[PDB]
């Protein structure tokens, strides 16, 4: 329902037994977690009052896990799973460590930000590649049921969320690296005056600056499922927390 | 009296590019030169050159 | 032509030279201003950090990404002279303070 192109029609059903969970921890900005640095400014011995988009102290988090193996449900692409991007979001991602032949692999869920998700408009896509993120703001053609296949142990699905014969028009495209042995990651995504700002952090510390994109439009929505036939709580106990 | 000032010239401009380089010289200086019958074509888009 | 995003970086990279001692204008990362520059050895800049601000909100230092050198920006002179004039004198006495 997100896109307007039919990628595949192999196994589509209506699984009505998926309810998001609520965490038990609260936001604590006393030590510095939850705040972010300025874009490209440095301050030395300064107590500064900053007016910006920050999470509320004492709130609660909610998970948006869409773990699937073979069958994809249509309710997973419908609200409340597809929330509204009003002012901004602060996300906390858990770094899953898979061990195959005595080596570490890191794979976590991705998020795509758009307005109408049509090829006539722009959309921002991030994606981890064995420890390398790729942020691309392009005119991608989203499908009705996007997904992602874990390239760590093996699966049965084919990752296909964009269909383009040639390279579309992009406004920003950049790759970044992080610590593959990290435990948790933090992200900030907000917008103001038609300018989108994103911040990432791989360790426990105030978030650092990534980029600032000038779009001119107003974004109102912002998580595709991760099709993986490897992580399951029977032999390899790993859970996806976002 | 009126404060006297000057008019500075020769301004400086700095900005970080948003797109990577096209890297056309790397492909133009390839060790493999195709025959005139092949005439391989390479397309570049969304890059700075 | 005159569309898309594949542009050229020849006009904006004509000189790319930073002077030290003269008063000039600067458009650094969207921040526009005018002043003088001075060379200094700074090691508090990080990978993503390129400017330096103070408590008041003004820019005091920066770092060039093309040569990895830090600079400090100082405001340029803008003063006023004092003229002491008599009743029917021909030329007053000038005083430049400080
Ligand atoms: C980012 O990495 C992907 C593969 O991981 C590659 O296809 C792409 O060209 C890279 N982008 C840049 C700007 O290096
Ligand atoms: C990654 O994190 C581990 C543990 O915190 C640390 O030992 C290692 O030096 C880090 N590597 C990098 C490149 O930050
Ligand atoms: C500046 O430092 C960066 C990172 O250390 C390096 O990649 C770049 O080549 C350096 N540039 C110069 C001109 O030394």
């Amino acid at each position: 329902v997100i896109g307007d192109f039919n990628c595949t029609n192999s196994f589509i059903n209506d699984y009505n037994k998926t309810i998001p969970r609520i965490s038990e921890d609260v936001v604590d900005v006393s030590l510095g977690l939850g705040t972010y640095y300025v874009l490209n400014r440095v301050y030395l011995n300064t107590t500064l009052l900053f007016t910006g988009y920050f999470p509320k102290s004492g709130a609660n988090f909610r998970d948006l896990a869409l773990k699937g193996s073979i069958y994809l449900s249509t309710l997973w692409y419908k609200p409340p799973f597809l929330s509204d991007f009003n002012n901004g979001i602060f996300s906390k991602v858990k770094n899953t460590k898979l061990y195959v032949n005595n080596t570490l692999y890191s794979e976590f869920s991705t998020i795509v930000i758009g307005s109408v998700f049509v090829n006539t408009s722009y959309t921002i896509v991030v994606q981890p590649h064995n420890g390398i993120l790729e942020i691309t703001a392009c005119q991608y053609t989203m499908c009705e049921y996007p997904h992602t296949v874990c390239k760590s142990k093996g699966s049965i699905r084919n990752e296909s969320w964009h269909i383009d014969s040639s390279e579309p028009l992009c406004l920003f495209k950049k790759n970044f690296t992080y610590n593959v042995s990290a435990d948790w990651l933090y992200f900030h995504f907000y917008q103001e005056r038609g300018v989108f700002y994103a911040y990432y952090a791989d360790v426990g510390m105030p978030t650092t600056f990534l980029f600032s994109l000038y779009l001119g439009t107003i974004l109102s929505h912002y998580v595709m499922p991760l099709t993986c036939n490897a992580i399951s709580s029977n032999t390899d106990n790993e859970t996806l927390e976002y | 009296l009126s404060g006297f000032t000057v008019k500075p010239v020769a301004t400086v401009y700095r900005r970080i590019p948003n797109l990577p380089d096209c890297d056309i010289d790397n492909w133009l200086n390839n060790v493999s030169v195709p025959s005139p019958l092949n005439w391989e074509r390479r397309i570049f888009s969304n890059c700075n050159f | 032509i005159n569309s898309g995003t594949t542009c050229s970086n020849d006009l904006l990279y004509s000189n790319t030279e930073i002077s030290t001692g003269v008063c000039v204008n600067y458009d650094l990362y969207g921040i526009t201003g005018q002043g003088i520059f001075k060379e200094v050895s700074a090691a508090y800049y990080n990978n993503w950090q390129n400017l330096l601000y103070d408590s008041n909100g003004n820019i005091i230092g920066f770092k060039d990404f093309l040569t990895n050198k830090t600079y400090t920006i100082l405001p340029c002179y803008s003063g006023r002279v004092s003229a002491a004039f008599y009743q029917n004198s021909s030329s007053p006495a000038l005083l430049y303070r400080n």
